[PDB]
DNA sequence: GCTCCTCTAGACTCGACCGC
DNA sequence: GCGGTCGAGTCTAGAGGAGCT
């Protein structure tokens, strides 16, 4: 079975089969990510945000509107007023977050960064939207090449960190219209390599057409590196990479998997076991471990199908609370990677999960 | 412009000013015999297109012939240094002073033992020995030296002052200053260690101080081959390279005391600061032994190496110099980072293989896996001993659930004191996975590694499509060195993995260095083959990262860089420039071939080898070009002209000489391609086999090598192949082979009472003469003849190039001679004058080699360098971009090194108008 | 006044960096309390632009490609005004997830575009697909639960209020309020729309449009303004005593009484960040202790950590609490556990 | 063709300690 | 009192040399 069929069945992907085409996926004109896909994309954005603004000094946060003031960008025309006046004063949707970052330039050291995650609109004319995570890194002119090289390898290491096969995340070199230098990350999708992330060593030009007035506002007038990764395309890259391209399992990184614990109840008595499982679920959630309540599911299925379903959904750990749990506290914990069943005591379960999820992230 | 064999000899413009006017013409019988020999192999009657003729005004050759010209050159070169060697040979030495000075610089003690403040020895001859504490750093600790009528000592500031603020950055201000601010000779045992710790030798411009090594002269006089070294640990006339054994061999008497208190290999700063007065005494006695053995060796060396070219080349072969820049630290940092990253990737691939291997437990599928069937899969058991709800009801249900959970969490009274360790996992897994209670626990098989007896089963390694199997009795083999019956695997034949020590040993790691050329991951899964690719990518840096990372680089500041760098616009104030002075012994073998493990290697940059661009990291400073010229088939041509001189008086009279001269790689008519076509092997292996055969390696060596390169070749088939491959070239004794006269001359000049190199006349080692060793080590002597002739070729090249550089004032310097390559650090403006100088040096060297053999002629084919690579970083070709797993973007993209131009003699003449004047 | 304090301390720009962090915390609390803790509530992702209707009465701005006027109101997409229509298109998408077991919920925090020019507000919408008979029961349940949620983080839960109102079609609905200093502004609103809303988006077969029987749910919409909600929590918390589960910055490290202290602070900061505690690295600042106290109070920093020379001699770090403004001493190794315990107890 | 030195890491064996 | 478990001990194969440290 192809990956996209799996990610559509297990709600990583949403949309009609006419929207599951490669061009439709890579264009962004339809809501492609199902619930689990949105949760995985949120995990990816969280990893990006922590590793780039929290674990990283001199990088900050930026808020930008979905409308650039005053190109192929779509225009916002008020139907109350409804051609010459529609292209001079009408607002325009943003195509990249770079111009939003340059608006928050100071609002006084160097180097620094202005990282942001948001939605950008792409002509496809239809309208396509992609979630872009942009780091706009300012450097003195001399160090720009060195900082570009450092950002290229750091971003490549970050993208390969969660990757089962780090070799697929390739890199290259490119030049833009004005001859500026820049690199371009890739992922070797089965059809071909796509630029999940690009870096452009934008010169002094960018601060000129966003601050065309006094130059004291923009003491070296810094360049711009414009690191911009596509987290929708990145999420699809990690959905293709986790699949082996046996047992169908999305070997997603424990820091990216949407569902980490999958509780369940063995047999009768139903009321006591379900009360215990609810208490355990409340215990897990307080620390911050994302659980999938499988005990409340009225659709009953064999253990094999349940385990296969949890494998496909990239569930790290599967917990079973049987009637014997009421006596001593032994719950038959199972792990996705090995598929081997433990008999861990209740008091150790939460601590073991926290320790595992702290070792995986470090 | 032609010879009796239609081979286009040198043009009359050059020949009339190189060889003799009258000369000598080969007789009718000699020419007839040569033509018969050429026509017997079919090489006679295959004319080739003529090269365009060259008209140069060569520098006026001194003396009468080439031989007198060289002799005068080498005498003028090595005159002021042989004088210093003689001064040191006969001298009177005061006794070692009982005490030493705890100064900060040089110290000298004479008859009075006065505390003389010294910064420079100010002497033309100083035996030397530098002491460096290995643990603290490569910076010197102290050194004791002797000049005639003096005793010297210098101790670093790292000892006189006890502060610990010492950086890993190395600058020449931390080293031993010897040279004065003219000619000098500095002597020692393994001087390449001393020179690397000298300050004035880390400068881009050349130095007028030359270094002579007692180990090198010993290896020339009475050295031992590696087999003879093994047998030694002729016995009374030779010794091993160690100072104590050499002193016992030459001087004898009271043995040198090897200190068991090794306060320099496994000691600290305090261990030396305390036993200073005893470590200096040991160093002083080492220096005294070196001086005594130098006295016993120098007359022997000058007797056994009479030609001044030998000593001059040795004095210039040992001033190698490799410049570097700040990209060396980037090379090391990126190579180590990529090594660690690929090690993590390989470990994660191994853990993933293990995780995918557990699932064989389900249904006991492991019993059919060809790799994991014999592991321990045992299991252990645990032990022990419709609508909404109101707020009040919701709170009550929450409290009840939490209370039930807390009640369940109080039953720990039954669990055992010592928790079990993963009883649900199979037996072989619990070993891999760390203890759940460890303070450094990580999930999965976090202890898995390549060296374990599991990894070549999780990778499912296949040797020629055969799974790898381990037996305690025999070692790592495979299942389908013979079908051992101790192993009783049903239906399989346990063939051991071939080992470099034969079939009487055991193999414990199929990831060893010997197995790299061969061995692939088997069934599905893209993590096994990826792990093997990671292993092959890292192998080089794994086995040689201690040496490369520990190379004693010294970064010069702007206070010592030449003006031809600061003014050059490519120079940046934020880059550190320096050099690496390779610690190479000028004569490290019986051959006198220089030896060094890292720099002097045949390995070059590859797209499948981490850190393999190390030579490409020798980047000339801004304004300098690494003008160099690999000698086009050096040793093959040397052996060819030897055979030509033995057979007749003209080039090409032997089939080997014709193939070397008239054969070309484009048509596959040269020696290597002809051998490959006749046998059916690749050119890379044919090159190794041919160069080994030129060294006198016997037929059994060829049989074993053919078995090794192609394991599908049996013993009998390899024997037949090697016999046919040697009968066509060596001949039957020889006569009837293309190299009959070549090998006959080699054997005749190796079996003489005092074997000599036919060009310079240097003598073989006293342990290999027919009197001391009788008729033993014929292969060693035959190899020595050709390889020492090649060393004589290098000596002639160095003498000629130094003469050309000094006469015409070329701002150059010898850089390195990696095997046959010869690189020069010439300034950018002189890159064409230096190219012409290298063409003239090649011409004169070939003419000298032919003249000392009595050929008295030279073909136009070999008269000049095919291409003098004008470049800025060492590399085989100027088009290479040095893409490696540690350098994915290439050389030009990453390090900003533009490609250089591989010129030619005609282009050099057109650029320089044929004249080397300025 | 409060506006000046929010402007200077990067709470007011509208939302400064601290304001955006507080809004992110508020959205995360909403998400947890309405999706994670709450059963059968899921995430919905839908595009910002709408397919485009033929009715000119809509005031939503239109999307026109510049590469191409009476046809601009026919086939030109328009920016969404409320998240309600996006949720209704995922009804089938999340119907199979719950195995078609009513009731089930859809939640989403996205951007809504309303004509002020074009104005953008961050609306956190809960759309509940309840059967018709239990419509008012679930409506009152959600009303009281949302009122409790909005009061929980507030120092003064009396300012938050609720009221009722009626829709255009006579449909009954409840509106939550916050008593801003200028007057009530509804920060949340609940309507009982009914099966009519689901009818429009699914005009086709009824079966794809509750015990064993299946009915078209009485779709009621719970929509809250987390931008106006963040404004309400900035007004109410006024020194800003924001809730520990809402405050943007938990810990403010520093130094006092050099390089050794720098490394100690670096290790402490790295441990805190690895655990998951947002920290203000005040040791990296260019340069009084009382001024730092005031600054960390105005920024609503729960605890100010001071690392001094004694931290090398004894391993004890001075800890100051925003709530009590008193000094406490604790060992470094137990600071992380203390902070985690305090955050867990505050929730 | 044939050995030597030390340093490192993986595996079988052994007795000594301990909870049932 | 006794079967399981754990920390050396021994052995062996490989890897830097057979020089300087
Ligand atoms: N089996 C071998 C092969 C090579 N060498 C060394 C000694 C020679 O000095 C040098 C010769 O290498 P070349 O670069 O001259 O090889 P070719 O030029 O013949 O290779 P090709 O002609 O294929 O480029 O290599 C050696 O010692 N033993
Ligand atoms: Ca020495
Ligand atoms: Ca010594
Ligand atoms: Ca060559």
């Amino acid at each position: 079975e192809a990956l996209v069929d799996l990610c559509r069945r297990r709600h990583f992907f949403s949309g009609t089969p006419q929207q599951l085409s490669t061009a439709a996926l890579l264009s962004g004109c339809h809501a492609r990510f199902g619930p689990l896909g949105v949760e995985l994309r949120k995990n990816l954005a969280s990893q990006w945000w922590s590793s780039m603004v929290v674990f990283r000094e001199q990088v900050f946060a930026v808020d930008s509107l979905h409308q650039e003031p005053g190109d192929s960008a779509f225009r916002l025309v008020s139907p109350e007023s409804i051609l010459e006046n529609l292209l001079k004063t009408s607002g325009k949707l943003r195509a990249t977050l770079l111009h939003g970052a340059l608006e928050h330039y100071v609002n006084r050291k160097l180097p620094f960064g202005l990282a942001q995650i948001g939605v950008c609109f792409h002509p496809v004319t239809r309208v396509g939207e992609k979630t872009e995570a942009s780091l706009v890194w300012f450097t003195p002119t001399r160090t720009s090449s060195q900082w570009l090289d450092f950002w290229l390898r750091h971003r490549l290491l970050w993208w390969r960190k969660f990757a089962m096969s780090p070799s697929n995340f390739s890199s290259a070199d490119c030049q833009d219209e004005l001859g500026r230098k820049g690199s371009k990350l890739y992922y070797s999708f089965p059809w071909g390599k796509e630029p999940i992330e690009t870096l452009w060593n934008l010169g002094d030009q960018e601060l000129l057409h966003t601050y065309p007035g006094n130059v004291s506002t923009i003491n070296v007038v810094p360049c711009v590196l414009s690191v911009s990764g596509d987290v929708d395309l990145g999420t699809l890259a990690y959905l293709y990479d986790s699949f082996q391209l046996q047992r169908k399992v999305l070997k997603l990184h424990p820091c990216l998997a949407p569902i980490k614990v999958a509780l369940d109840v063995g047999k009768g008595p139903t009321v006591e076991l379900r009360q215990v499982c609810q208490g355990l679920l409340n215990e897990l959630l307080e620390n911050g471990i994302s659980v999938w309540p499988g005990y409340s599911e009225t659709v009953h299925s064999s253990l094999e199908q349940l385990h296969s379903k949890y494998d496909e959904m990239s569930v790290l750990f599967s917990v079973l609370v049987t009637e014997t749990t009421l006596e001593n506290g032994l719950i038959q914990l199972r792990s996705r990677d090995t598929t081997m069943k433990e008999m861990m005591h209740i008091s150790k379960l939460r601590d073991f999960l926290v320790k595992y999820l702290a070792s995986a992230s470090n | 412009r032609h010879n009796p064999l239609d081979i286009q000899m040198l043009s009359r413009g050059l020949h009339e000013q190189i060889f003799g006017q009258g000369g000598e013409m080969p007789g009718e019988a000699a020419v007839r015999r040569s033509v018969e020999h050429l026509q017997k192999h079919g090489l006679w009657g295959q004319p080739a297109v003529p090269l365009p003729d060259v008209e140069l005004r060569l520098p006026p050759l001194y003396g009468d012939n080439l031989d007198q010209h060289f002799r005068l050159l080498a005498q003028k070169q090595s005159l002021p240094y042989l004088e210093a060697a003689n001064l040191l040979l006969q001298a009177q030495l005061p006794p070692k002073p009982p005490a030493w000075a705890w100064a900060e610089g040089w110290t000298r003690y004479g008859p009075e033992g006065e505390a003389v403040p010294v910064a420079i020895p100010e002497e033309r001859a100083l035996v030397f020995d530098v002491e460096v504490c290995l643990a603290e750093g490569t910076c010197p600790t102290l050194a004791v030296a002797i000049s005639p009528s003096a005793w010297y000592s210098w101790c670093s500031q790292r000892l006189v002052e006890e502060r610990y603020s010492w950086t890993s950055q190395l600058s020449p201000a931390d080293l031993i200053p010897l040279e004065v601010p003219q000619e000098q000779l500095v002597v020692g045992h393994n001087v390449s260690f001393d020179r690397a710790h000298i300050r004035e030798q880390y400068l881009i411009q050349g130095s007028r101080m030359r270094f002579l090594d007692t180990m090198s002269m010993h290896m020339a006089i009475s050295g031992l081959s590696s087999f003879q070294r093994s047998l030694w640990i002729w016995l009374d006339i030779s010794s091993v390279n160690s100072l104590a054994e050499v002193h016992r061999l030459y001087v004898g008497g009271p043995p040198l005391e090897k200190e068991p208190r090794e306060l320099f290999v496994k000691g600290t700063m305090k261990d030396i600061r305390e036993n200073f007065q005893d470590l200096m005494q040991y160093c002083a006695q080492d220096v005294w032994a070196t001086h005594e053995v130098f006295q016993q060796q120098l007359p022997l060396f000058l007797e056994r190496c009479p030609h001044p070219v030998t000593l001059a080349g040795m004095l210039e072969m040992g001033v190698s110099y490799l410049p570097v820049n700040q990209n060396w630290e980037r090379y090391l940092a990126e190579a180590q980072g990529t090594y660690e990253e690929l090690q993590r990737e390989m470990k994660k691939s191994l853990m993933d293989l293990a995780n995918d291997a557990c699932q064989l437990l389900s249904g006991e599928r492991y019993k059919e896996d060809p790799w994991l069937w014999d592991l321990e899969w045992d299991l252990q058991e645990f032990k022990q001993k419709l609508g909404p709800c109101s707020e009040e009801e919701e709170f009550q249900q929450d409290v009840m659930a939490r209370a039930c959970l807390q009640k369940l969490k109080g039953t720990t009274e039954l669990l055992p004191k010592r928790p079990q360790h993963l009883p649900g996992h199979p037996g072989w897994y619990r070993k891999l996975c760390p203890r759940l209670d460890d303070p450094a626990w990580t999930p999965g098989p976090s202890l898995l590694s390549l060296q374990m007896r599991v990894t070549p089963k999780l990778m499912a390694l296949t040797w020629d499509g055969f799974p790898l199997h381990y037996s305690e009795r025999h070692g790592w083999g495979y299942l389908v060195n013979g079908p051992y019956n101790d192993v009783d695997i049903p239906g399989c034949w346990f063939f051991k993995l071939p080992h470099k020590d034969g079939n009487s040993c055991n193999v414990g790691s199929p990831f060893a260095k010997d197995f790299l050329p061969k061995l692939q991951a088997g069934p599905g899964g893209a993590s096994g083959p990826r792990a093997l690719e990671i292993n092959k990518m890292i192998s080089f840096w794994r086995n040689a990262h201690k040496r490369i990372s520990s190379q004693m680089v010294v970064w010069l500041p702007r206070s010592a860089l030449p003006r031809a760098v600061i003014r050059h616009p490519d120079y940046d104030e934020e880059g550190l420039y320096g050099a690496i002075l390779p610690q190479v012994v000028t004569a490290g073998t019986i051959t006198r071939r220089a030896v060094e493990p890292t720099w002097l290697t045949a390995s070059n940059a590859r797209p499948d080898r981490v850190g393999s661009e190390l030579k490409a990291m020798v980047q000339a400073p801004p304004g300098y070009t690494l003008v160099g010229a690999d000698v086009d088939s050096q040793e093959l041509w040397i052996a060819a002209v030897l055979g030509d001189a033995h057979f007749a008086g003209m080039h090409g009279c032997t089939a080997f000489g014709w193939m070397t001269l008239q054969g070309r790689k484009s048509r596959g008519t040269d020696l290597h391609s002809k051998t490959a076509t006749t046998v059916g092997i690749s050119r890379e292996h044919a090159k190794i086999f041919n160069y080994g055969r030129i060294y006198g390696a016997g037929q059994p060596f060829a049989e074993r090598l053919l078995m090794q390169f192609n394991h599908r070749l049996t013993q009998q088939e390899a024997a037949e192949k090697a016999q046919q491959m040697y009968a066509a070239t060596k001949g039957l004794r020889w006569k009837g082979g293309t190299e009959s006269e070549m090998f006959n001359k080699l054997e005749s000049i190796a079996t003489s009472d005092i074997p000599r190199t036919p060009v310079l006349g240097c003598c073989i080692s006293r342990a290999l003469e027919p009197s001391a060793v009788q008729e033993e080590f014929m292969t060693s002597r035959v190899n020595w003849v050709v390889q020492s002739s090649a060393v004589d070729y290098l000596h002639l090249m160095l003498v000629a190039m130094k003469w050309l550089f000094e006469e015409f004032a070329i701002d150059g310097r010898f850089c390195i001679s990696i095997h046959d390559e010869v690189r020069y650090l010439v300034r950018e403006e002189d890159r064409y004058r230096a190219a012409l100088a290298l063409q003239i040096t090649n011409l004169l060297t070939r003419c000298m080699f032919a003249y000392k053999l009595g050929l008295n002629d030279l073909p136009q084919s070999v008269a000049f360098f095919s291409a003098v690579d004008i470049d800025r970083c060492l590399r085989k070709e100027v088009t290479m971009d040095c893409k490696t797993p540690s350098n994915p973007t290439g050389m030009e993209r990453r390090y900003g090194i533009p490609q250089g131009e591989a010129l030619d003699i005609y282009q050099i003449i057109e650029l320089t108008k044929g004249s080397l004047e300025k």
